[PDB]
């Protein structure tokens, strides 16, 4: 049953090799039954979705809510933009049961800079929170083009737009005040650059 | 031999946690300094008297007073300063913006030692956020109602705005909503008026909304401008309008005042029904650098009254600054934790305690050609209203709705891939103009704009 | 696998089972994750995934029911 | 399990953050630690694992934490554990909901022979979502027009079988004596020999008949506990149309919702509540097992209340005098600081929340009027029984006795004497100038001892 006027549907979509010669029933008895990992099943949805199989409908018959669906198709768009440039296989073995909700938030970032957030995400076993506010802390680098200190965090690398981040809500404050002590301390506890560490003990510590 | 303390601007002074902190910005007359400035406007914002001796008389008046306990000048401006005050948690009454409203900036703005004076921020106790309703539904329920998951919204609003029947604004509203948007907007203007009374639009939008909702296959809505005169006539509005189905309503919170947005948020609260606040007779207000009461001020004070999206202006750029500011107050109405940023705007670290979101709602004067920017500033969680963008389209509304439709998609597609969105964008909206001629159309229409931000 | 009815620890509260892990290895594929013998008539074939697990290798733990220990209303029965 | 991940020793408790002290006595054969994270975990998500909570990584946002395991000295086999539950878990204005989220099924669990529940700290920021009691200390002292001194009330204990007809007059000879309050019975509410309409009409031509006598402003607490909510407000709405100044209530036996909404109502239109205690034995008699009082107390303040029942001090031994007052500070101040020697276990900020005025009872008589007036002070009210129907010469001489010996004692306080050593002196000095209180003097012998 075809739900008149969606014209602004995309020609097609693509499906990996395995599945290239399958019908629409195919698909469902595949996404009802998980025969497959979420990688493998997302873009079945995904091309699902330009036959007229509109999200609750796919719930429906499937049994997946449309939350879940859009997370699944997000996580399988970026692990396919992670997996085909620079990469080491650590990852890829890792987020193959249960990586989707954590590769829903370094969706802002561009693909030159997926890999090492996705190594700094994985390497700490940090949650959904943690990996927001560390996306949000990377794209608001290059906007503070000058302050006190910005040339000295680097910023092709997570832990020092992160520790960048901290350092600049501590200095909105005054001497040491018992609080700046916190933010500088959890600063120091994420950067991995000697530049960034050797200006934060020379500010915290002695001068 | 000397002015003894002042007893209103004590330096060296922390705030406890249960105190409400202000920020003004202030100009005085030539010939007074800065400190009695600051403790006249803590002295005038409070009991008006600097001695005591209107107390003392089995009183303690020392504990319903403000204290100006910090003063700074304005770097880059001269004879300009920055003043805070605290005030107690005792002078507020529970669950009214009214009363606070009226105990802060009653008296102080006709004060007549200062040139001019300006509220720049105001910091609200969790013990005083909790008393408070907040947003009838917020952004998760409210996301959850509609079920529209990982993408901007999409709204339209109706440009021929008068002397059109009932009728044939319903047809336009069916037109528009069967292309592909999601919301459609009510005039501001538009009230009972002798040329199209209230209940005959009501019922002609209500008929279109049903009828496209049930041939698309998903949910659509219109904001319905529910201001009246009186209360009682507001109430009928949105009784009838539950009563039709309507999913959400429109009001408007700067005329109509605090006390109406404030039973409409409880009505919408007890009813299920999403309210849409727009933002009108507000450049009266916080337009002047130099007088007024700040935007950002507002925004938080909606937050605590009561309101689900709130009008915010498209800021795809002016000046760095003024972006700086409009970021700033648009994560103020987001988020849960709110860090001290002077360069956004922020003055006090603001923690909200578990009250949901607002959604900012980005209008006026934006085209296709516009798209990848949003996409990429507001986020996610925003609505987009497009005005002549979509009523302009050479061959109809339905395929200027569409054409929109596509090139959000497309957008939000080519930025979930990985590509990014202030170098690609032109190119991405080239490439999904070819196999849609609506699109093509669209882009042919409307002239192309380059973007020169941060791209180093 | 274990038969500890409902046992914990010598002199702690920690169900001696799961060790206060609350989650126990797959007892089909051994962690394995692939099914081995064909089970019920052939629809669970070997070569394919695990029939019970699904391909997790990590199944729940009936005596302790996800609550690190014994006693409550998660592992024994309410009055 | 070596890590429990619910007891955290060096955890601080945020401000906004509920906590709770019980004092527990595991079984043989278990530790306290272990004992103290299970108490942390049943009265929240009842796992130690991580295989539900971590659905989509929403974890340890709605969990307790257990912080403090300290011994208490003396005993054996019995400690202390400190508990701190987040913000977000209880809903505002309810206190049905923090006690089914505290105590709903903690005290069922099988690894522990006994847990009572000692103390607990409200936020501020949860403080200032409730009502709290609907007029307070000042402004119901100013409604009276009572300075200076406690009120005084009496009990009428010829409780079954009397006709309302005799009720009204027996009312109208107490509170014309010099009396301020009469209380109604607890258990005396629609039963056959005497419906309640009844009563409330000639108990309000008795009070119009003594008040309009006398000049001063008299009053009857009328017990409006109901079967429902129905006949809870016909009850109240008419005590209220008579012109009634304040009624009754048994916040235990009717319940926590039924105390709010009338507490609500009472704010509306300007009554008075008086809040009864009975059925409070059941709960807290045992110091091994239950709910100490002043939690209830605590509860009390936060849901409404203007009076409330707490018990003399005259005869306790030590600690249990020390307790009582704790509680009493907790009920009419507004900043308490934990002292551990009189029950405060935390520190306690009301956020200018009013007060609640103590109420004394059960037995007393003249001689007890020096102790009483500088123990509880003069923000208090006292409940005679006996001591005001037993004069040999009827109800109005008893009132005049108790009246004359009250502001004896507190006129001889106000000059600057002492009432431990020379009280019944003063009472016998005040005794010549009056037969009344020389009878009363002459029948109850009880001079027993102070200091």
């Amino acid at each position: 049953m075809q739900q008149l006027y969606q014209p602004f549907r995309p020609p097609s979509s693509p499906i990996p090799t395995q599945f290239r010669s399958l019908d629409s029933a195919g698909k469902i008895e595949i996404l009802a039954g998980r025969m497959a990992l979420w990688f493998e099943y997302a873009p079945l949805i995904s091309s699902l979705y330009t036959d007229g199989f509109t999200p609750p409908t796919i719930e429906e018959l499937t049994g997946i809510s449309s939350i879940e669906q859009n997370r699944l198709i997000v996580g399988a768009q970026v692990r396919d933009s992670i997996l085909q440039s620079i990469h080491e296989p650590e990852l890829i073995s890792a987020f193959d049961t249960g990586g989707a909700e954590l590769l829903y938030e370094i969706r802002l970032l561009s693909t030159t800079q997926r890999v090492a957030a996705a190594t700094f995400i994985i390497d700490r076993n940090i949650d959904s929170k943690g990996a927001q506010d560390l996306a949000r802390a990377i794209k608001d680098y290059p906007n503070r083009r000058g302050d006190v200190g910005w040339l000295d965090f680097d910023y092709n690398l997570p832990g020092d737009c992160l520790s960048f981040l901290y350092y600049r809500q501590s200095r909105e404050n005054k001497n040491p005040s018992d609080q700046r002590t916190s933010m500088l301390l959890q600063a120091l506890g994420v950067a991995e650059s000697e530049k960034a560490k050797n200006r934060l003990n020379t500010e915290l510590y002695g001068d | 031999v000397k002015d003894y303390k002042l007893t209103y601007y004590t330096p060296d002074y922390t705030p406890k946690d249960t105190d409400l902190l202000a920020a003004f910005r202030f100009s005085p007359q030539p010939g007074v300094p800065a400190d009695e400035a600051g403790a006249a406007i803590a002295a005038e914002s409070s009991t008006g008297t600097w001695t005591t001796v209107w107390t003392d008389l089995l009183t303690d008046m020392d504990r319903y007073k403000g204290k100006c306990y910090h003063i700074e000048p304005v770097q880059g401006e001269e004879n300009s300063y920055f003043a805070f005050i605290a005030y107690p948690l005792d002078l507020f009454e529970e669950g009214s913006v009214t009363n606070i409203l009226t105990s802060i900036v009653g008296n102080v703005f006709g004060f007549k030692a200062i040139r001019s004076l300006r509220l720049e921020d105001i910091r609200f106790p969790v013990a005083l956020v909790k008393t408070f309703q907040g947003p009838p539904h917020g952004i998760q329920v409210e996301r959850d109602l509609l079920n529209k998951y990982g993408r901007p919204m999409l709204g339209c609003t109706i440009k021929p705005k008068l002397g059109l029947s009932a009728k044939n604004y319903g047809r336009a509203v069916y037109e528009c909503l069967r292309g592909g948007l999601d919301f459609t907007k009510d005039d501001e203007n538009i009230n009972s008026q002798p040329f199209q009374r209230w209940r005959d639009r009501f019922l002609f939008v209500a008929d279109a909304i049903h009828k496209s909702q049930a041939e698309t296959g998903e949910i659509k809505g219109h904001y319905l401008n529910v201001t009246a005169p009186t209360c009682e006539e507001m109430m009928k509005r949105a009784e009838f309008a539950k009563e039709l189905g309507m999913p959400i309503i429109m009001h408007d919170f700067l005329t109509a005042g605090f006390t109406a947005n404030t039973t409409l948020a409880k009505w919408c609260r007890d009813n299920g029904v999403l309210l849409h606040i727009h933002r009108a007779m507000h450049a009266v207000i916080d337009r002047q650098r130099n007088h007024g009461i700040h935007f950002r001020v507002l925004a938080k004070c909606l937050r605590l009254s009561g309101g689900d999206h709130l009008h915010s202006g498209t800021v795809v750029g002016k000046l760095e600054g003024d972006k700086a500011s409009t970021l700033g107050f648009v994560d103020l109405m987001r988020e849960d934790h709110i860090e001290a940023d002077r360069s956004r705007g922020v003055f006090f670290t603001q923690d909200w305690a578990s009250m949901p979101g607002v959604l900012p709602v980005a209008s006026g004067g934006i085209h296709v050609w516009h798209m990848p920017a949003l996409v990429e500033i507001f986020g996610d969680d925003s609505v987009l209203q497009f005005g002549g963008g979509t009523l302009g389209h050479p061959w109809g509304n339905a395929p200027g709705a569409t054409a929109n439709r596509v090139a959000l998609e497309a957008c939000v597609q080519a930025r979930n891939e990985g590509r990014d969105l202030y170098r690609e964008g032109g190119d991405i909206l080239r490439e999904a103009g070819k196999w849609s001629p609506e699109l093509a159309a669209a882009l042919d229409l409307w002239k192309e704009i380059k973007f020169e931000f941060e791209t180093m | 696998a274990n038969n500890n009815p409902q046992g914990t620890k010598p002199n702690s509260l920690v169900c001696a089972n799961c060790e206060g892990e609350g989650c126990v290895a797959c007892s089909q594929c051994k962690g394995g994750g692939v099914n081995l013998i064909d089970h019920f008539n052939g629809q669970f074939k070997a070569g394919a995934l695990c029939w019970l697990c699904r391909g997790k290798k990590e199944v729940l733990c009936g005596d302790c029911n996800g609550a690190g220990f014994i006693g409550g209303f998660l592992s024994t029965f309410d009055e």
